[PDB]
């Protein structure tokens, strides 16, 4: 299950250096 | 990365007052409610000529400290990073829940996030870190173990230590745990930033455990959300008592925010004071006021205590 670690999850995808 | 001269600092100041004109726009109408980078970039030009100023002529010693020169580097990549999205992202900045519009709060979130690390460490403009004394004892005995008496260390090092003392399952966890405990988002991390993370999943002998359970596996976490967002989430259930939710505050680091409905019903919200997270979502959900996470009617069950 996941619930807002899916936010923070897509938003370090969608603005940090990655991986 | 390179040593701090005031040319860079007042490079980083031009950057700084850009972002601030294109914030500026009527077009955008800014919402007070934080993150309000109005209000943010200012502040964090004050409190860097506060430093400059305590640590004028001894320029040397604090161009040399390693956690400045990390801070005023990621400083750089956020401010270029948030004129790059005002650039690419033209006639979108002027929506509602746009793309752009999203990566503006969420940067706006990290820039709160490093004002607070900078004011932290650099409490009243003096220089803060190499004397630590973070909140949990178990935590500042693992980080003196660990790093010594370092105020920064790369993720990499931390995710080292912490999987020798606190063992991670996955590189998904190891990532996850990265997007909760990397608040600054420049791939390293502080003395601070461990200080909140411990002081939020605590005890330290099962902190990963905590973790697990408090924010990757129950519903009711909703990692940092506004007054006004955690209002407008519960207001689908104004009409069951006992849903709640819980969140981190930007202006309130460190400390868990329990939103939760009445028998009324009114939508009211709870601080525990040093207390487990698990502890007041036990206590609570045994007296009727936590009952569902999220408006789900399953509440789990954390008395691992
Ligand atoms: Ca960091």
């Amino acid at each position: 299950l996941s619930e807002g670690l899916r936010e923070s999850l897509s938003s370090y995808i969608s603005l940090a250096e990655d991986p | 990365p390179g040593t701090v001269d005031k040319k860079m600092v007042e490079k980083c100041w031009k950057l700084m007052d850009k972002v601030v004109r294109l914030c500026q726009n009527p077009k955008l109408a800014l919402k007070n409610s934080p993150p309000y980078i109005l209000d943010l970039l200012p502040d964090t030009y004050q409190h860097l000529r506060t430093i400059l100023s305590r640590y004028e002529g001894k320029m040397e010693t604090l161009g040399e400290n390693e956690y400045f020169r990390v801070f005023m580097e990621n400083l750089m990549k956020k401010t270029k990073q948030t004129i790059s999205l005002f650039k690419e992202g033209k006639e979108r900045m002027y929506e509602e829940n746009s793309q752009p519009r999203r990566n503006l709060t969420k940067l706006s979130l990290i820039f709160s996030h490093m004002l607070a690390e900078l004011k932290g460490i650099f409490p009243s403009g003096l220089f803060q870190g190499d004397t630590f004394r973070i909140t949990k004892a178990d935590a500042a005995e693992f980080w003196r173990k660990a790093f010594g008496e370092k105020t920064i260390v790369p993720w990499k090092s931390f995710r080292q230590a912490l999987h020798e003392v606190h063992p991670i399952s996955s590189g998904l966890e190891a990532m996850a745990l990265k997007s909760t405990i990397d608040l600054t988002c420049n791939d390293y991390i502080s003395v601070f930033e461990f200080d909140i993370f411990t002081r939020l999943f605590q005890p330290w002998s099962s902190l990963l455990r905590n973790w697990n359970s408090l924010a990757v596996t129950h519903p009711g976490y909703m990692a940092f959300l506004t007054y006004d967002e955690v209002k407008a989430r519960l207001q689908k259930f104004i009409h069951k008592p006992g849903s709640y939710i819980f969140r981190l505050s930007c202006t309130r680091l460190g400390q868990w925010a329990i939103g939760y409905v009445t028998a009324d019903g009114n939508i009211l919200q709870t601080i525990p004071h040093n207390k487990p997270l698990f502890q007041a979502l036990i206590d609570g959900f045994r007296e009727g006021f936590y009952l569902f996470p999220d408006g789900r009617n399953q509440n789990p069950d954390l008395t691992g205590l």
